[PDB]
């Protein structure tokens, strides 16, 4: 009526925006956290053959 | 005015934007995850093919 | 005062009631209705009269189902207005309107003294 | 083919009310809910009250 959507709609963008942006943070960071681990991995496994 | 959609418009609405947020926290957990673990059978075989 | 779907467009003075209760039929008991009658009724061509009209504020979670809500107005009486939730685009709207509204009074005594001379 | 189709033919109304209740009111989950099961010829009789 007067003001209530002062309060509900800037919840629901604020919501929108943060559940979204968390989507993508998410995403990002296991990407990353795959290519980091996975260059352990290869590391390791090359040092293993190289004193092989 | 009308008590009861003032009362539960919101509820409904965080509850179902948790739920859309619920499907798309498994959905980027599931693909991400996925991507770890293909990633590390990529990265495995060609470290494995360089120094065989 | 309110309260990605909101909608807005003229809505006939007297067939106010008509309109809130098949809103209260097609939202299912959910609703969030305000409007206020227009002061200083308007002209039309339709029925080419001084008429009565009044416009609607409504929300709600809806996406797709706008199309029949804005669809079913225009059938019967709306008029497309892409507003803002807040006051802040107020100022541009008031602006955007301004531009026009400056001039828009010409036309008439313009076109008067032609005709007449 | 009758004995088959009569438990759906009554499951499908039995859904739509109970999404139809949920969104029309009150809280997401569950609310009491029940069958009538009346003999006939009392139809507005019934309906009124």
């Amino acid at each position: 009526s007067q003001k209530n959507g002062i309060a509900t709609l800037l919840q629901a963008e604020k919501e929108a925006h943060e559940i979204v942006s968390k989507a993508r943070k998410y995403r990002q960071d296991k990407l990353k956290q795959a290519k980091t681990d996975a260059a352990k991995e290869i590391d390791s496994y090359k040092i293993q053959k190289d004193k092989e | 005015l009308t008590p009861n959609q003032v009362n539960d418009e919101l509820n409904k609405m965080q509850a179902f934007i948790r739920k859309e947020a619920e499907e798309k926290a498994k959905e980027i957990q599931l693909k991400a995850d996925q991507e770890y673990e293909i990633e590390k059978t990529n990265i495995v075989r060609n470290e494995t093919n360089n120094i065989d | 005062e309110f309260f990605v779907n909101y909608v807005t467009g003229v809505i006939a003075r007297d067939k106010v009631a008509t309109l809130e209760q098949i809103l209260w039929r097609v939202l299912r008991g959910n609703l969030f209705f305000k409007t206020v009658e227009i002061e200083q009724p308007v002209y039309d061509v339709k029925t080419r009269e001084y008429k009565h009209k009044n416009a609607f504020i409504v929300f709600s979670h809806g996406d797709l189902i706008i199309k029949r809500i804005r669809k079913i107005a225009e059938s019967l009486d709306a008029n497309l207005y892409d507003v803002d939730s807040s006051n802040e685009g107020r100022s541009q709207q008031l602006a955007k309107v301004n531009k026009n509204l400056s001039d828009l009074y010409t036309v008439l005594k313009t076109t008067s003294t032609t005709l007449e001379s | 083919a009758y004995v088959d189709v009569f438990i759906n033919w009554f499951h499908i109304k039995a859904l739509r009310v109970y999404v139809e209740s949920v969104l029309r009111y009150g809280l997401p989950p569950h609310f009491n809910i029940k069958i009538i099961a009346v003999p006939p010829k009392n139809l507005s009789k019934c309906k009124s009250e």
